[PDB]
This record gives C-alpha cells, sequence and structure tokens, in this order.
C-alpha cells in the first residue's frame, strides 16, 4: 500500500511538475498537490482558481465548480 | 443539485405591473455583488432624477 501511495504521488507531481514548466499554472506555494490558475472573473478582478489532483483515478477537479467549469473540467479529463 | 447556490433576481421598475424591468440568474456571488451594487446606483440615479 506505501509503494502503491508512493507511486500515485510520483506519477501526480510528475504531471504537475510537467504542467509548472509549460507555464500554464502558476505555484501554489501553501499546498504543493493544488495548481493555481489565473482567471479574470470581473473585467478587472484577476482571481486564481485552486485546481486538484484526484489520489485515486487522477482527474483534474475545482474546489467549487461552475456548470461550465465542470464541463470543462470534465473536458480537461 | 443538493449543494450548488442559484439566486434568481426578479427586479420590477415602478412602471407597470408585470413590465419586469429585470428577470435575471445568478451562480457566482461575486457577479450577485456587482449586479446589486449596479441596480443600487441605478436605483439611486433614478431618484436624481
Amino acid at each position: 500500500e506505501g509503494i502503491l501511495d508512493e507511486i500515485m504521488f510520483n506519477h501526480a507531481r510528475i504531471i504537475r511538475s510537467e504542467l509548472l514548466a509549460r507555464d500554464i499554472f502558476q505555484e501554489d506555494e501553501e499546498n504543493s498537490d493544488v495548481l493555481l490558475f489565473q482567471l479574470p472573473t470581473t473585467c478587472v478582478s484577476m482571481a486564481p482558481i485552486q485546481l486538484k489532483i484526484d489520489l485515486l483515478s487522477g482527474q483534474f477537479y475545482f474546489r467549487n465548480p461552475t456548470p461550465l467549469l465542470s464541463n470543462y473540467a470534465s473536458k480537461i479529463n | 443539485n443538493y449543494c450548488n447556490a442559484l439566486i434568481h433576481i426578479k427586479f420590477s421598475a415602478g412602471t407597470e405591473a408585470n413590465a419586469v424591468s429585470f428577470d435575471t440568474t445568478f451562480s457566482d456571488f461575486k457577479e450577485v455583488e456587482d449586479f446589486l451594487h449596479f441596480i443600487v446606483a441605478e436605483y439611486i440615479q433614478q431618484k436624481k432624477v
């Protein structure tokens, strides 16, 4: 079980590091397993959204996804 | 869906009983606050004219 968990975490970290290398998601200092995506909620607002990786099946998910956000998360999956 | 919040706003200006000035839906509280501020500003302008 520990070996499987280590492999899971390593694969997730490798994918996250590739995404950071592509410089699409900024780095989250508070959480090493949370990716920050910059999106403007309004004309002047420019806010980050937290995307997380499922440790079991590995599909990206949002913290409080809107219907469009959920649809595009499914598209990402 | 027992978890998401949907806010339906119906603002009827003082013109007719059935002439609904605006009828919108919102899923983001930030947009709710923005539209509330806009409605308050519009009402203030109407009171100023």
